[PDB]
This record gives structure tokens, C-alpha cells and sequence, in this order.
RNA sequence: CGCCGCCAAGGUAU
């Protein structure tokens, strides 16, 4: 936790020294992308919440029983969570007050003190345990209590958001495997047609957030007000047994609305990988939106060769479909930078003996280089300041 | 609450000044209402001697106004880079100058 | 005459202090025993030595897209193997620190 | 059972008390803070009474407890006003 | 340009502040294995 | 028994592909009897091995 | 279908009786039953879920 | 115009050829074989490891240590190593299996260094307490317990003829041992600064001490004090002789300094950089060994890198 | 050649040693040399235009 | 084709 929490402080002054890894044109663009994708979906921005809200207590009463789920053993601590379940009941005993007191840190407060961190020995997986002090955490779980629900209510994810709320075996088979057999000649073999499937995770993705273009980006769908307390909470002191640091780039995940900011930038992940055009073919238009990997009008779906796509919350999986002279194409366009062939003995199954040879993806040259060159044109579109691949 | 009257932050003064800085629950055991954290939080933001709790200058507010629009959030980012230290009492500038501008 | 406890003051026949190995392996003449060492040159075999191990190593597809080309991998090349032993900054520790935790 | 692993106490304990002796010895030991900073800091005003309360004599007021007294070095500046039994003590600066 | 952070050329490299004419090696990894011994004797 | 240090064998795919697919002529299965007997042309890479009598 | 999971399941839940056998110091199959185990809380026990007689 | 001006031998100059840093840990001594195929160093990595002498591939490694290495020897007459360290043991680690055999073991405090004699199969050995220890091979008992210091004993070397044991100290004396009896022959008091290091020549007499002030030389029979040296005021931790004439004091500074023998030369004065890793003053001396062609030359500094010195071919490096 | 008593955190020795001087035992506890890069600004007007 | 079979120091202070 030392040898963490000092490489965390190191690269926070490491980044303040050397300015910011994006370039300028590289955040204006995405920007750009951004207002164009929110002027042709129509989303309307949501508004502050009113103290005369209609759904007002029936969102604050799920945030403090989210809250209170995590205490039901009470071989518990001295003064921290005892205070917290305190100011819980006494929120139960009058919802108006810390209904009004969100407000009050709602509008004017962006000065937050310690949080602490722990780690979680879970032998060859490490998650952080941010564990925030009760007064912000109230006001928090009422924010994202809002805005997950203000957000789906005008359809703000397209159905390729996920996990959404149906299961994820539907999103693993019945839904997906049911997506690809289901697609215009999925299968050809005599013309050189063929699929291939990618899977990757967006490497770093939770770090190499800039709170700057965080906060010009999401101030386009939520009002400023709440947006400037979004992007101000995403930085505190980082508290520990000797080492107090600070926070500057990367967000910290332990507080609530922070899983709203990590998919609204795989969002606009997803729109800077598989562009504006297609993804407005998946999600289709306003006036009739489509469902997990229903397309309408079926030529469409023949046009633009990558079939599908999904995002599990840092892990996206395409279902990518092509014909003969376009992946000969891909493949001559990426042997241009690559020089010395049969340097193949990495890809795919060579130790991952988990099914049989047969069963495994054989090496043939052809497959592994369209393999590896969609890695690369993949790899491309998606610049190594904002994730990497 | 955390209402930190000052018959507590002399108290606090003086255990600071006699045991020690990283040094908490120790003196956070003679209170009878704080903890730790909310002793480090008052101490790392009023009672230490460095904080520059009055006397606004001009040369701090015209650093900050083209710092504040650097980056528009991240006020306890510019609080070692000002030298005022407080990270509230920028907040406080930076409002007053906002109100002063507008009136 | 009055010697330590090691020598004839205790009984302690004590445990891993044992006649083992009671016998020297000798290094004979195939190996570089004393006798060979006491005539040959060590000079001029160290340098065909040298070197005798010098000489080892002798469209219409993303028109849409905003990013079209970012033209660089690594921006160079992806081979340095350099060596830093500073612990903190290590490549050993950077793959240490990018794989365990996440 | 890990008896090395545990958390372990000492036999013949008797553990800690209520609240009672507990702020009891706070008290005391706020006291004794209280005492050891005006040794340090050299106040000859400082004075306890018959009571367990406490007094500064130029100003010849109470307080209560330590922080009362500790908290008045910045109100009703008497000190300053012992310029005029300085210039009775001394004619000249 | 800006340089990124997950390579981030903290030193001057070793051939320039050695100068080309001397050798480096970077050795951490072991041939001849715990079994192959050094000695090999008359067997 | 407990085997010994030679526990793990590895060869990569393309190799032992390329020596080994269904592709053999099987008639009956090489049992252990036939390696016990002599480890030499039903077995692979043998070391700490002793060779016993025929026919007495 | 993963038969490496099934023998890891055998391989831990054998474990864990070996650890509840430990707090005893018995390691007893005779003296000590799975009788003790397979039971519910409601009559009495410790309450658990066989997947080790499922022959991988 | 001055004393023994005229009449030094010209040495010719010492370069960087080659550097071997492989250790995570600092690496503490260097041995070699006789042999002229290999060298044996340890380190704080817990992992003794050789390294090639041509080629500068590694060999092995070997670990088992729990607590650094301060101290590695081969011998010469027989086909295994010596090893010793602050795990208060001293290993015999065998050659033909690469695996400990005799594991020694009595002392009553931490291992500094170890030496051989060059004939006879037993071994000396200095440690922390105040105590050099005679260990006697295919016996592993300790023959004679050599107490006379007050402090730790930093070096010790031991050789075929009279008197056998020096023994240099950190309470500022050398002294010369009797191998027979275990009382001492002759103290030695000099040196303000402790005593760290001591060599054999090995043809003729007159061996020499090494202090952080004044470095000084002496004499086999009898004790006498030949010759000081000039102002090498680091503080120091090896020496390292040549029969042709030419020596090395290995310091904590990072300057090793070059002498000769027919008068006290300083010639050269060189400092080892740093290689990138470590900063702007780490680098110490602390282990250093020519070839038994002794054409080449090779420290184990504190940068926890092997530097290989090569000649010169030149002519235009003369004595003012 | 002499030194300065010691103003350490945990000490459980001999003395604590606090003068009225020698408090906060640094240069200023956090320094950047800089403290900023001017580039921000090439990012952050760039994105408000 | 049929693993596995358990003592003690760890606590009622010196
Ligand atoms: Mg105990």
C-alpha cells in the first residue's frame, strides 16, 4: 500500500510538471464529437432538482437503505460508522432536513477533506477501499440515485451501455450469441468471407481521466452547478497511517456517482472508437430507439463491416464480420509498418490449454494477421492519452 | 457537528505543540467529542502557523485568476501552488472577487 | 590445559556438529589443479577467449473517424532493456505495479 | 484456534472502566497539560484556588477549567494596561 | 510533443554517459541450470 | 510412486501439431505393460530408468 | 464441462473438513463422520452443500 | 629535486572496457578462480552468482543466504567455494553439486571475511564480536579462537610462511598472529582511522595496511614500518596488489586510486561515473580483483555494478 | 562538523526537543520547482473557445 | 486401480 499510494503521488506530480498528456486539437475533437452525438440524440440536459421535487423522498429513502444494507453485523467501530447509521436515522426521522442538506453542500461547497484507503488482499487482485465520511456520502447517494434515473429516463445510454438492468447471461448468450446467429448470412466460406471477434479491456481507463475535459464534457448533459461538485468531489487528500497526498488526475472510484462518470466516458470511448455514424445506426434514431443488437432496415446492417459491439464497464467485445478484398486490404495496409514475418508464436492458444487442439484457433498466417492487424486498427482511432489497448 | 469553539483549538494548540505531528489519537484522547480525522482536518486547515488566514494581497489574486480558469474545479490542487494554504479560503476569494465583478 | 566447553567440558553431543564429509575431494588433473596453473601463460588464452565470444552476436472504411492515423506505436521503437535500480522506477516494478493490482 | 494470531491480553487485567474514571483521569491529565504549558510559557498570574478552579490575578477573574484560562490571552488586554504601573515603576522608557 | 507517462525516460541512458566505446549488459536471467554443474568430473 | 524432477513436459502447439493429430493408425491402445516392458519405442523422453530380463 | 474446476471444488472442500478436523484434533474419519456436516441448522449442525460425491 | 623522484617503473594506465550489473542488492566481494574461466561474487540479493570472464554472461546464480554476503573465496587445491555473510554462517558451497555441504556454524555474532591458506586444508575467518576463528576443514570445529581485539575485525589474509595471520581491526590496530599456540605474535598500532584492508603480494616480503589516513606498509618478519604513502584521505575499504608493481585502493567515495611499487606514484586518479539508476553520490568501492593473468582488472562498487578495467596502449602518459 | 538535535515525529528517546523554531523540519513540505505548466492554458482556452 | 489415523510450547503471571 506504501509502494502504491507513493507511485499515486508520484505521477499526480508528475503530471502538474509536465503538463497535460492530450494535446489540445486531441480534447477539442472528442469535444466536438461529443456536441455533435448530443445534437443529433436531442438529450435534453437534466435540470438542478428543485426542493419541490414530485419523486423526491422516494429516491433519498433507496440511497439510505443502499447505505444501510452494508451494516448488519454490529461488531463495529468506534466512531465513524456508529455516526454514520447515526446520521442515517436521523435522516430517517426527518427527510426534509437532509433532503435540504444535500442542497445546502449541493450548491456552494467544492472543498472536501480526508478520505481514507485500504486494500483488499485478494491474492493477485488488489481493489482500493475509499471509505468517505457520512456527510458527503448522503449527499452523494442522492446524486447518483437522481441521475442514473434522470439519465435512462431520456435515454441517454444507447442499449450497448452495460451492465443494464435485465441479467448478463442475456448479454452473454441470449441476447449476443442470439445477436450474432441471428445476423444475413453469418456464415459464407466460399468467398472469403469470414467472422473474428475482438476482446479487450481499456487499459488504465479509470486513471487517465483529466478532471478539466471531465468537467467540459459533463457539463453538457447536467447542469454546472452539480457538475463543478461532481469534478470537485474527484479530488481529496488521499489519507493513509503517514502518507496524507493529494489528488489532481487520476479519479477515485469509492465515492458513488463515480460509476455514472466511468460509463459516460466509456460512452464517449465508444463513440470515438466506433465513430458517430455507426453507432447511429445501431441505437437507431430518437423517434424509435433499438433494442441490445436489433438494427432496422437490414441493408443498413450489411454497410460499415464491424456487425456488433459491447461494453462491460472496462471491457468492450466486437463481433466483426469481413469479405475478401477489404480484409486483404486491412491486412496490406498494416504489413506497410511491420517488416519480418512468422513472428506469430504469441497470439490467441499457445498456453491457454483450456480445450482441445481441435478446438483451440489453429496459427494459419492469414487469420493471425487479420487478427493482429485489426489489433492495430483498433489499437489506432483511440490515442494513448485518454486509455490504451 | 464539528462546531471547533476555541476553548478546544487552544487545547489543541498546546497538544499539537507538546507531543508531537503525526501524533493524533493521543491528543485526540483529552477532547471527549473529536476523533482523529476531524482534529487532523481543523489542524491541516486553521491551527497551523503557516496558514495565511488574513492579509488578501494583489500578486495571489492575479495568480489565481488565470489559475481558476485553468482548471475551474481542483481548488485543493492550487492550494500549495498559491501559498495561502487554507483551500477554503480561496473559495471564499474567488466568490467575493465573482461578486465584485457582477454587482 | 583449561580449554573451552567446545573441547572436553560438555557432553552436549549436539545436533548438525557430526562426522560428515569426513573425506577431501582432491581436484585432479583434468580440472585447473595447481600444477597446471603453476605453467601455463593465462594471458593469451583469456584473449582468444575474448575474442572467440566478441564475434557471437553478428480507404472508405473510417472516413468518418476522428482519429484517422496516429502513425506511432511506441514513437520509435518498442526495445531499450535498460536498467535502472532505483526500486521505485524499475521496469520490474512497473510491470509489478500494472499487473497485481487493478 | 491461532493463539499466536489472536488479539491478546494479559491475565489479571480488570480491563478499563467506565466513563466516569475515564474523564476523570482526562481531566487530571488536562490539568497537568495546562500546568506544564504555563511552566513553559512562564505566566506568574496563573493561580488555582481552594476549589480546583482557575484565576488570573491582574485580570481577577474565574475560569472554569484549562481552556477557559488558556483561551484568555487575547481579550480585555490588561497586560498592555500595566504600562502605567511600568511608568510608575520607572519614569523613563 | 509531450512524452508520455508509462515509459517516462527517467535517466540519461547508459552508452551516453559511458560512452559507446565501453559494453553494458543488463543480465538478469540464468543458462546452464541448478542441475548442469561446473566442475563436471571425470564420469 | 511419487514422481520425480521430470514432472512437467512441454512442447508448443505447432510443434506437437505438426507430429500429432488424430493421424495415426490406432488398432488397440498402448497400454503401460508395453512401456513398463521396454520405454523405448512406446515412450518418450526416459531418464532414471532401468531395463529388465526376457526369457529365462 | 471444467473439470479443472471439479477437482478444485474436491480439492478444497476436503480441505476445509480437514480444517474443521484440526479445531478438533481428531483428523478421524471414523471418529469424526461427514454424519457431523451433512445436517441442517435447523436440527442441528453446520449446514453444507456436497460437491465432492458428484464423480468427476 | 625530490626524494625517489627519478626512479618509478611506468605503469601503463587502466580504462573502462566493460561494466556487469546484474544485482538487486549490493554487491559486496569478488573472487576468482585460479583457472581463468569465471568469478564469484555475492551481494545483499541473497544470491551468490558468477560471472564469465570473457564472454560477461552469467553463469549461475545460487541463493540460500538469510542475511547479505560478505565475503567469497575459491579454493585452489580443491573443486569448491567458501561463502560467509551476516546470517552468522559460513557455507561451503560445493561445485561439483552447487550445494552446501558443511554448513558452519559457532560464531557468536556476524561474518565479515573469510581466507584460505594456499597449502594446508584449513581457515580463517574474522567476524564481528571481537573474534578471528581458525575453522578446519573435514572437521568443521574451531581449532583456535584468535581473542585479543576490542572491536570487529574488518580483513584477515593467511599465507604459507611465518608469521601466517593478519588480522586488521576497527579499534585502529593490525595484528600478526601464531597459527600454532593461538597468542599473538605482534600488535601493531598506527592508523587513527581503522584498519580495513591487508594483501598478499604474493612474491616477495613487505606486505601492506589500508586506513582512510595515511596508508602504510610493513614488513613480514619482525614488523617494520617501510614506507607511508601520500594523501589518499577517503575512507577506504580495499587493496589490491600486483607482482609487477602496480596497486589499487578501492574507497567509499567512488575514487579508486592506482600506486606503484618501486616508489608510492600516485598515476592515474580515476573516478567511476554512475550508471543511470543511482544518484550523484552512491558509488563506493567495495571489492576488487585483477585476473591470474592479471592483464585485467574488475571492481564490485555500491552502485551494485561490476567495472572491468583493460592497459592502454599508449606511450604518452609519463611521470613528472 | 557537528548536528542538529533531531525533530522527529516518533521518537520514544531522549528528548522531544521543541524550541519556539525548527516546526515544520522541511523547505515548505511540497514543492513543484514550476507548480504549473502553461500548456493547461493551451488546453483550457482551447476548449472554452 | 480404493488418500487419509497428531503430540506439545501458544494463558490463568514472577
Ligand atoms: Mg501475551
Amino acid at each position: 500500500t506504501r509502494l502504491y499510494l507513493k507511485a499515486e503521488q508520484e505521477r499526480q506530480h508528475n503530471y502538474l510538471k509536465d503538463g497535460p498528456y492530450i494535446t489540445a486539437e486531441e480534447a477539442v475533437a472528442v469535444y466536438t464529437t461529443t456536441v455533435h452525438w448530443l445534437e443529433s440524440r436531442r438529450f435534453s440536459p437534466i435540470p438542478f432538482p428543485p426542493l419541490s421535487y414530485k419523486h423526491d423522498t422516494k429516491l433519498l429513502i433507496l440511497a439510505l437503505e443502499r447505505l444501510k444494507e452494508a451494516y448488519s453485523v454490529k461488531s463495529r467501530l468506534n466512531q465513524s460508522q456508529r455516526e454514520e447509521l447515526g446520521l442515517i436515522e436521523q435522516a430517517y426521522d426527518n427527510p426534509h432536513e437532509a433532503l435540504s442538506r444535500i442542497k445546502r453542500h449541493l450548491l456552494t461547497q467544492r472543498a472536501f477533506k480526508e478520505v481514507g484507503i485500504e486494500f483488499m488482499d485478494l491474492y493477485s487482485h488488489l481493489v482500493p477501499v475509499y471509505d468517505v465520511e457520512p456527510l458527503e456520502k448522503i449527499t452523494d447517494a442522492y446524486l447518483d440515485q437522481y441521475l442514473w434515473y434522470e439519465a435512462d429516463k431520456r435515454r441517454l445510454f444507447p442499449p450497448w451501455i452495460k451492465p443494464a438492468d435485465t441479467e448478463p447471461p442475456p448479454l452473454l448468450v441470449y441476447k449476443w450469441c442470439q445477436g450474432i446467429n441471428n445476423l444475413q448470412d453469418v456464415w459464407e466460406t466460399s468467398e472469403g468471407e469470414c467472422n473474428v471477434m475482438l476482446e479487450s479491456r481499456f487499459e488504465k481507463m479509470y486513471e487517465k481521466i483529466d478532471l478539466t475535459l471531465l468537467n467540459r464534457l459533463l457539463r453538457l448533459i447536467v447542469d454546472h452547478n452539480i457538475a463543478d461538485y461532481m469534478t470537485a468531489k474527484n479530488n481529496v487528500v488521499i489519507n493513509y497511517k503517514d502518507m496524507n497526498h493529494t489528488n489532481s488526475y487520476g479519479i477515485i472510484r469509492g465515492l458513488q456517482f463515480a460509476s455514472f462518470i466511468v460509463q459516460y466516458y466509456g460512452l464517449v470511448m465508444d463513440l470515438l472508437v466506433l465513430g458517430l455514424h455507426r453507432a447511429s445506426e445501431m441505437a437507431g434514431p430518437p423517434q424509435m430507439p433499438n433494442d441490445f443488437l436489433s438494427f432496422q432496415d437490414i441493408a443498413t446492417e450489411a454497410a460499415h463491416p464491424i456487425r456488433l459491439f459491447c461494453r462491460y464497464i472496462d471491457r468492450i467485445h466486437i463481433f466483426f464480420r469481413f469479405t475478401a478484398d477489404e480484409a486483404r486490404d486491412l491486412i496490406q495496409r498494416y504489413l506497410t509498418e511491420h517488416p519480418d514475418p512468422n513472428n506469430e508464436n504469441i497470439v490467441g492458444y499457445n498456453n491457454k490449454k483450456c480445450w482441445p487442439r481441435d478446438a483451440r484457433m489453429r496459427l494459419m498466417k492469414h487469420d493471425v494477421n487479420l487478427g493482429r492487424a485489426v489489433f492495430w486498427d483498433i489499437k489506432n482511432r483511440l490515442p494513448r492519452s485518454v486509455t490504451t489497448v | 457537528g464539528g462546531v471547533w469553539r476555541n476553548t478546544e483549538d487552544e487545547i489543541l494548540k498546546a497538544a499539537v505543540m507538546k507531543y508531537g505531528k503525526n501524533q493524533w489519537s493521543r491528543i485526540a484522547s483529552l477532547l471527549h467529542r473529536k476523533s482523529a480525522k476531524q482534529c487532523k482536518a481543523r489542524w491541516y486547515e486553521w491551527l497551523d502557523p503557516s496558514i495565511k488566514k488574513t492579509e488578501w494581497s494583489r500578486e495571489e489574486e492575479e495568480k489565481l485568476l488565470h489559475l481558476a480558469k485553468l482548471m475551474p474545479t481542483q481548488w485543493r490542487t492550487i492550494a500549495p501552488i498559491i501559498g495561502r494554504t487554507a483551500a477554503q479560503c480561496l473559495e471564499h476569494y474567488e466568490f467575493l472577487l465573482d461578486k465584485a465583478a457582477q454587482r | 590445559k583449561g580449554e573451552g566447553d567446545l573441547s572436553q567440558l560438555s557432553k552436549q553431543y549436539s545436533s548438525r556438529d557430526l562426522p560428515s564429509h569426513t573425506k577431501i575431494k582432491y581436484r585432479q588433473t583434468t580440472q585447473d589443479a595447481p600444477e597446471e596453473v603453476r605453467n601455463r601463460d593465462f594471458r593469451r588464452e583469456l584473449e582468444e577467449r575474448e575474442r572467440a565470444a566478441a564475434r557471437e552476436k553478428n480507404r472508405r472504411w473510417d472516413d468518418d473517424v476522428v482519429f484517422k492515423n496516429c502513425a506511432k506505436g511506441v514513437d520509435d521503437q518498442k526495445k531499450d532493456k535498460r536498467f535502472v535500480n532505483d526500486t521505485l522506477r524499475s521496469e520490474f516494478h512497473k510491470k509489478f505495479m500494472e499487473k497485481y493490482i487493478k | 484456534m491461532d493463539f499466536q494470531h489472536r488479539p491478546g491480553g494479559k491475565t489479571g487485567s480488570g480491563g478499563v472502566a467506565s466513563s466516569s474514571e475515564s474523564n476523570r483521569d482526562r481531566r487530571e491529565r488536562l490539568r497537568q497539560l495546562a500546568l506544564e504549558t504555563i511552566d513553559i510559557n512562564k505566566d506568574p498570574y496563573f493561580m488555582k484556588n481552594h476549589l480546583g478552579s482557575y484565576e488570573c490575578k491582574l485580570c481577577l477573574t474565574l475560569h472554569n477549567n484549562e481552556g477557559s484560562y488558556l483561551a484568555h490571552t487575547q481579550g480585555k488586554k490588561h497586560q498592555t494596561n500595566l504600562a502605567r504601573r511600568a511608568a510608575k515603576e520607572a519614569k523613563e522608557a | 510533443e509531450v512524452v508520455l507517462h508509462e515509459d517516462k525516460k527517467y535517466y540519461p541512458t547508459a552508452e551516453e554517459v559511458y560512452g559507446p566505446e565501453v559494453e553494458t549488459i543488463v543480465q538478469e536471467e540464468d543458462t546452464q541450470p541448478l542441475t548442469e554443474p561446473i566442475i563436471k568430473p571425470v564420469k | 510412486f511419487e514422481p520425480l524432477v521430470r514432472d512437467i513436459n512441454l512442447q508448443d502447439e505447432d510443434w506437437n501439431e505438426f507430429n500429432d493429430i488424430n493421424k495415426i493408425i490406432i488398432r488397440q491402445p498402448i497400454r503401460t505393460e508395453y512401456k513398463i516392458a521396454f520405454p523405448y519405442l512406446y515412450n518418450n523422453l526416459p531418464h532414471h530408468v532401468h531395463l529388465t530380463w526376457y526369457h529365462t | 464441462n471444467t473439470q479443472e474446476l471439479l477437482d478444485l471444488l474436491v480439492k478444497c472442500e476436503n480441505k476445509i473438513q480437514t480444517r474443521i478436523k484440526i479445531g478438533l484434533n481428531s483428523k478421524m474419519p471414523s471418529r469424526f463422520p461427514p454424519v457431523v456436516f451433512y445436517t441442517p441448522k435447523e436440527l442441528g449442525g453446520l449446514g453444507m452443500l456436497s460437491m465432492g460425491h458428484v464423480l468427476i | 629535486k625530490a626524494p625517489t623522484m627519478p626512479k618509478p617503473q611506468w605503469h601503463p594506465p587502466w580504462k573502462l572496457y566493460r561494466v556487469i550489473s546484474g544485482h538487486l542488492g549490493w554487491v559486496r566481494c569478488i573472487a576468482v578462480e585460479p583457472g581463468n574461466q569465471w568469478f564469484v561474487t555475492g551481494s545483499a540479493d541473497r544470491t551468490i552468482k558468477i560471472w564469465d570472464l570473457a564472454s560477461g554472461k552469467l553463469k549461475l546464480s545460487l541463493t540460500g543466504h538469510i542475511s547479505t554476503v560478505r565475503g567469497v573465496i575459491v579454493s585452489t587445491r580443491s573443486p569448491y567455494l567458501f561463502s560467509c555473510g551476516e546470517d552468522k554462517q559460513v557455507k561451503c558451497w560445493d561445485l561439483e553439486y552447487n550445494k552446501v555441504i558443511r554448513h558452519y556454524h559457532g560464531h557468536l555474532s556476524a561474518v565479515y571475511g573469510l581466507d584460505l591458506h594456499p597449502t594446508i586444508d584449513v581457515l580463517v575467518t574474522c567476524s564481528r564480536d571481537s573474534t578471528a576463528r581458525i575453522w578446519d576443514v573435514r572437521t568443521k570445529a574451531s581449532v583456535h579462537t584468535l581473542s585479543g581485539h576490542t572491536n570487529a575485525v574488518a580483513t584477515v589474509r593467511c599465507q604459507a610462511a611465518e608469521p601466517q595471520i593478519i588480522t586488521g581491526s576497527h579499534d585502529t590496530t593490525i595484528r600478526l598472529w601464531d597459527l600454532v599456540a593461538g597468542k599473538t605474535r605482534v600488535t601493531l598500532t598506527n592508523h587513527k582511522k581503522s584498519v580495513r584492508a591487508v594483501v598478499l603480494h604474493p612474491r616477495h616480503y613487505t606486505f601492506a595496511s589500508g586506513s582512510p589516513d595515511n596508508i602504510k606498509q610493513w614488513k613480514f618478519p619482525d614488523g617494520s614500518f617501510i614506507q607511508n604513502l601520500s594523501g589518499h584521505n577517503a575512507i577506504i575499504n580495499t587493496l589490491t596488489v600486483n607482482s609487477d608493481g602496480v596497486l589499487v585502493s578501492g574507497a567509499d567515495n567512488g575514487t579508486m586510486h592506482l600506486w606503484d611499487w618501486r616508489t608510492g606514484y600516485n598515476f592515474q586518479r580515476v573516478h567511476a561515473a554512475v550508471q543511470p539508476g543511482s544518484l550523484d553520490s552512491e558509488s563506493g568501492i567495495f571489492a576488487c580483483a585483477f585476473d591470474q593473468s592479471e592483464s585485467r582488472l574488475l571492481t564490485a562498487e555500491a552502485d551494485k555494478t561490476i567495472k572491468v578495467y583493460r592497459e592502454d596502449d599508449t606511450a604518452t602518459e609519463e611521470t613528472h | 562538523w557537528k548536528i542538529p538535535p533531531c525533530i522527529s515525529n516518533w521518537k520514544n528517546a531522549k528528548g522531544y526537543t521543541i524550541p519556539l523554531d525548527k516546526r515544520l523540519a522541511a523547505d515548505g513540505r511540497g514543492l513543484q520547482t514550476v507548480h504549473i505548466n502553461e500548456n493547461f492554458a493551451k488546453l483550457a482556452e482551447a476548449l472554452y473557445i
